[PDB]
């Protein structure tokens, strides 16, 4: 009924930014952290009314997650590995809500452990998820725990790792990775359905999604799936490449390099679903239910695509 | 046709404004749910 005030970290990460914006829309007050107020969505979350801004590190800060959670009834926490280590960072934030005593709803944005279900390495950048996820758990907050898929606004045609669309000099595009050409994999839009399938699971509230894991995918397409997608909404040609291993094409930093190895490894070498809890393994039903308005891959690649590229530099479209 | 709010012109249903001004289905859906029109990037 009543907007609540709802406490996020990483607000310029792709989750929280969508959910921010949203959130803010409807009327509830958003209390963020972030690492800097310089940058363009930061300075946006800056301009939108009822979002205050806390910045600072998250990493044995404390004091920080403290006055974050003052006066906060829901919480949506999405940490990310390079703010340091996550399971530490992940326990500070789930003890300070519970020392809140207000909030009603903690959603964490957790990710499996591939090890913990079969020879598979465990994904460094997503692996910790699943042991603050358990924490919370331990805690007794009340909670609901999001599992997203891989964003749609991940590709681009700039050299950076995985997800590259490439724009080879034919005037086609060509996307190298890891993953089966034909394994459907759970996609997500992030700042199109993040943040409204967020507010759906608050105004549920966790009366109905406590203890809950949730796939935040709203479509699985596998690779080539994806290229069709792309080739038969820019009139471009698009193949998928299946190459044993990521390229690296640009002075990245160690975190991320050692996540792509165990990527390969793990779909490219075993050929491991994204999603191996068992749960998940159709998945995007309970995510279409709590937000039918989401956008597809063929959306979002006539739509979005050549935007994101432009602002970003490119005139191929044009 | 076109969406008046994010312009988009790829959706599975379209809707109207409570006027009669073509909305995609999500922005539509929004404000439907929740009251306000949909929030955009920038
Ligand atoms: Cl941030
Ligand atoms: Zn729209």
């Amino acid at each position: 009924q009543q907007k609540k005030t709802i406490a996020v970290v990483n607000a310029t990460g792709r989750q929280a930014a969508s959910l921010i914006r949203v959130a803010a829309a409807v009327g509830h007050h958003v209390r963020a952290q972030v690492h800097s107020l310089k940058g363009l969505i930061a300075e946006e979350l800056q301009a939108i009314p009822n979002v205050t801004l806390f910045q600072g590190p998250l990493l044995n800060n404390v004091p920080l997650m403290d006055t974050l959670f003052e006066g906060a009834h829901l919480a949506f926490i999405n940490t990310t590995s390079q703010a340091g280590d996550e399971i530490a960072i992940g326990k500070d934030l789930a003890d300070a809500a519970k020392r809140a005593g207000t909030i009603q709803h903690y959603i964490y944005s957790s990710m499996p452990d591939h090890s913990l279900y079969g020879p598979w390495p465990a994904v460094p950048m997503w692996a910790p998820k699943f042991t603050v996820e358990n924490y919370v758990r331990q805690l007794g907050l009340p909670s609901t725990f999001v599992y997203a898929g891989i964003y749609n606004n991940n590709f681009t045609s700039l050299p950076y790792p995985l997800f590259q669309m490439e724009l080879m000099p034919d005037g086609t595009f060509e996307w190298h990775a890891p993953f089966d050409p034909d394994i459907p994999l759970p996609w997500l839009d992030a700042e199109h359905d993040v943040g409204p399938a967020l507010l759906q699971i608050f105004k549920d509230g966790p009366q109905k999604w406590n203890g809950h894991r949730i796939a935040l995918t709203f479509e699985t397409l596998s690779p080539v799936q994806v290229c069709a997608a792309f080739s038969r909404a820019l009139n471009r040609r698009v193949t998928y490449v299946q190459v044993p291993k990521v390229e690296i094409k640009v002075n990245i930093p160690v975190g991320y390099r050692e996540q792509l190895e165990a990527i390969e490894v793990v779909f490219g070498e075993h050929k491991a679903p994204y999603f191996p809890l068992p749960e998940f393994s159709r998945v995007t039903d309970e995510a279409r239910k709590l937000w039918s308005g989401w956008r597809d891959m063929e959306e979002y690649a006539r739509e979005v695509f050549p935007i994101e590229e432009e602002a970003n530099g490119l005139d191929w479209m044009l | 046709t076109t969406c008046t709010n994010c312009f988009t012109q790829t959706t599975p249903l379209w809707r109207r404004n409570p006027e009669g001004q073509p909305l995609c289905n999500a922005c539509g859906l929004f404000l439907k749910l929740h009251g306000v029109v949909r929030p955009l990037s920038l």
